[PDB]
This record gives C-alpha cells, structure tokens and sequence, in this order.
C-alpha cells in the first residue's frame, strides 16, 4: 500500500508436504492494483469457521 | 479452501476508514468503508 | 458570489494542530487532539 495505491501479487502451487515451506523458487505475478489513500497500522486475517 | 478474508485499518471500526478484502468462492469481493465487524466470521 | 453568503458557511473547518503532521494523501476522520501536556488535552481551556 504505497503512493496512493494497493498492489496484490499471487501465485498458486500444490505441495505434497506438511512440514514447512518448500525449497523452491517462484516469482509472484501482479494480480490487481487499486487506488486507496488510507494509512494502515494493523491487519488481521479472516476465517470462515 | 478455508482461509478467506482480510481487513485493514487503524482501529477497524465505523469511526475510521477501513478497507476489507474477502472471498465467498463465487468471485473476489473487496470493500473499503467504515465497517465494524466481529473478530470472527461465524457461518454454518 | 458562488460560495459567498452574508450569513456565511461555517461547514468549512481546518485543523489547527494534531498529534503529528498529516502524511500526503492521507485522510484522517477522527477528532483526536494532540496530548501536548501530561494532563489530557481534550481541546479545553485548561493547560494550553
Ligand atoms: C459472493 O459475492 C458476490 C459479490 O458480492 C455476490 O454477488 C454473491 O452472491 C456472493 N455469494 C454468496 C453470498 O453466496
């Protein structure tokens, strides 16, 4: 969230491991960018339990 | 597909501007407004 | 004459001072006032 914008990058990959993040390389292509001008100090994930 | 949704703001209520990013598995939904919501979305 | 009236329009307000300088293109809608003194400020005719 910089210069009055908010950029999103995403990358999906399936794994067969349950231990930790994999020892691989992957770039993250841009997904979207919207102009929003509010400062952010905190954030929290949302779960549909 | 369990984890869906994000919130951002200073105090995260209706007194300050906040922007919300969510998903309900039919599309992508983003909201930016003075939204106050519970700490946990309860469905089902 | 477009935005001028004999009575006047008092809706236009400006912030004399705040806790810290507002960042460029950052909008703050809360009515918080700078805590200059140890006592709460609250914008009252108390301790400055
Ligand atoms: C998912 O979000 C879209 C956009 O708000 C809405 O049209 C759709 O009905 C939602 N799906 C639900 C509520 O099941």
């Amino acid at each position: 969230n910089i210069d009055g914008y908010f950029k999103i990058y995403s990358k999906h990959t399936p794994i067969n491991l349950v231990r930790d993040l994999p020892q691989g390389f992957s770039a993250l292509e841009p997904l979207v960018d919207l102009p929003i001008g509010i400062n952010i100090t905190r954030f929290q994930t949302l779960l549909a339990l | 597909n369990i984890i869906r949704g994000w919130i951002f703001g200073t105090t995260l209520d209706s007194k300050t501007q906040s922007l919300l990013i969510v998903n309900n598995a039919t599309n992508v939904v983003i909201k930016v407004c003075e939204f106050q919501f519970c700490n946990d979305p309860f469905l089902g | 004459n477009l935005d001028s009236k004999v009575g006047g329009n008092y809706n236009y307000l400006y912030r004399l001072f705040r806790k810290s300088n507002l960042k460029p293109f950052e909008r703050d809608i809360s009515t918080e006032i700078y805590q200059a003194g140890s006592t709460p400020c609250n914008g009252v005719e108390g301790f400055n």
